[PDB]
């Protein structure tokens, strides 16, 4: 019955600005506390902040990587919870979630602040910080038995790497994209190779980037 | 890190197995456990001191002595395998919360294989472009954990490291790749650039020279 819905998510340069949105239904929004929770692209969870309800007058409490640059607010008529992101940095990038979080007390054995847990959790919405324009990306070749083409700095996704004009399909594997501190994404594709035969046949990767228009075939030869 | 967690624990399939979570707070307080699978949202599994909600199965149960927060899964499922959080306060009497390392469950499915790493140094034609990279690929390794860490000569890299999350390839084992970035002048000074591939307790190492 309960449900969270998060919105606002996109590309945001760094020191911009962005207004996450995260609806609410099916319990009581008044008085029930909320927190954001973000995490990083291959990283674990942060918490990054919990606003109370009016029971404990609107408080907020931020994470020190957080503090003066996130403000928390809510709007109790429109059971909405509100992330507004300042200052934004490289750094901040991932998914950002909202959570229903409960309250907890051990009365015979337990501590002043009370220990608290996030009962229902949203889905979230992706930010992305960058402060890139779109760019085709630059492709080396990786020598050799294995055989590689380095797809370096483009900007956006995606990229598509097919080996031989699809001929080569077998031990091929095309890694996930990294985000670059620079903001500019990076992949490698790799192909196991018989480690027998190598002048015989030529090893050609085609690079292709949509949102640039460029295509790019490099021939992978032995030093 | 105010909690901590081990990275990687494998269960073996219907066996039990018990993720810790350590910390300072935990003397003072006790730690709620959360399932996190890649894209779908994390799920509350056990908080307080005996508390289950309901729709978690039974087969999850939670304890903590001391400083450190045990969740105890009985009778693994093919299913149980994804990331697990501890979250509690980060000190004594703190209002803010704070979440642990993280501790990536696997259910053996696969027999156990260890990392094939190849490292590549920068091309001559990356070099021409005042530019340098250097590939590190690991592959055909089971489970899909490994820790890299980068060496320049005898003395660790921290800076320009760019690590992938492991990724099932065709045949049913994991991929991963790292990326450094340097400069030209940092390649060609360097005597030897290295790449510490670390996988379930045990390291494998490859070098590369200008």
């Amino acid at each position: 019955e309960v449900r969270l819905v998060e919105s606002g998510g996109g590309l945001v340069k760094p020191g911009g600005s962005l207004r996450l949105s995260c609806s609410a239904s099916g319990f009581d929004f008044d008085n029930a506390w909320m927190t954001w929770v973000r995490q990083p692209p291959g990283k674990g969870l942060e918490w990054v902040g919990r606003i109370t309800g009016p029971g404990e007058g609107w408080s907020v409490d931020y994470a020190e990587s957080v503090k003066g640059r996130f403000t928390i607010s809510r709007d109790n008529t429109k059971n909405t919870l509100y992330l507004e992101m300042n200052n934004v940095r490289t750094e901040d990038t991932g998914y950002y979630f909202c959570a229903r979080t409960g309250k907890y007390y051990d009365f015979w054995s337990g501590y002043a602040p009370g220990e608290e847990y996030f009962q229902d959790w949203g889905q979230g919405t992706l930010v992305i910080v960058s402060s890139a324009s779109t760019k085709g990306p630059s492709v080396f070749p990786l020598a050799p038995a294995a055989l590689g083409c380095l797809v370096k700095d483009y900007f956006p996704e995606p990229v598509t790497v097919s080996w031989n004009s699809g001929a080569l399909t077998s031990g091929v594997h095309t890694f996930p994209a990294v985000l670059q501190s620079s903001g500019l994404y990076s992949l490698s594709s790799v192909v196991t190779v018989p480690s027998s035969s190598l002048g015989t046949q030529t090893y050609i990767c085609n690079v292709n980037h949509k949102p640039s228009n460029t295509k790019v075939d490099k021939k992978v030869e032995p030093k | 890190s105010e909690l901590t967690q081990d990275p990687a624990v494998s269960v073996a399939l219907k066996q039990t197995v018990t993720i810790t979570c350590r910390g300072d707070s935990l003397r003072s307080h006790y730690a709620s456990w959360y399932q996190k699978k890649p894209g779908q949202a994390p799920v509350l599994l056990f908080y307080g001191k005996n508390n289950r909600p309901s729709g978690i199965p039974d087969r999850f149960s939670g304890s903590a002595s001391g400083n450190r927060a045990s969740l105890t899964i009985t009778g693994a499922q093919a299913e149980d395998e994804a990331d697990y959080y501890c979250s509690s306060r980060d000190k004594s009497g703190s209002r803010l919360s704070v979440f642990g390392g993280g501790t990536k469950l696997t259910v053996l499915s696969q027999p156990k294989a260890a990392p094939s790493v190849t490292l590549f140094p920068p091309s001559s034609e990356e070099l021409q472009a005042n530019k340098a990279t250097l590939v590190c690929l690991i592959s055909d390794f089971y489970p899909g954990a490994v820790t890299v860490a980068w060496k320049a000569d005898s003395s660790p890299v921290k800076a320009g490291v760019e690590t992938t999350t492991p990724s099932k390839q065709s045949n049913n084992k994991y991929a991963a790749s790292s990326y450094l970035s340097l400069t030209p002048e940092q390649w060609k000074s360097h005597r030897s650039y290295s790449c510490q591939v670390t996988h379930e307790g045990s390291t494998v190492e490859k070098t590369v020279a200008p």
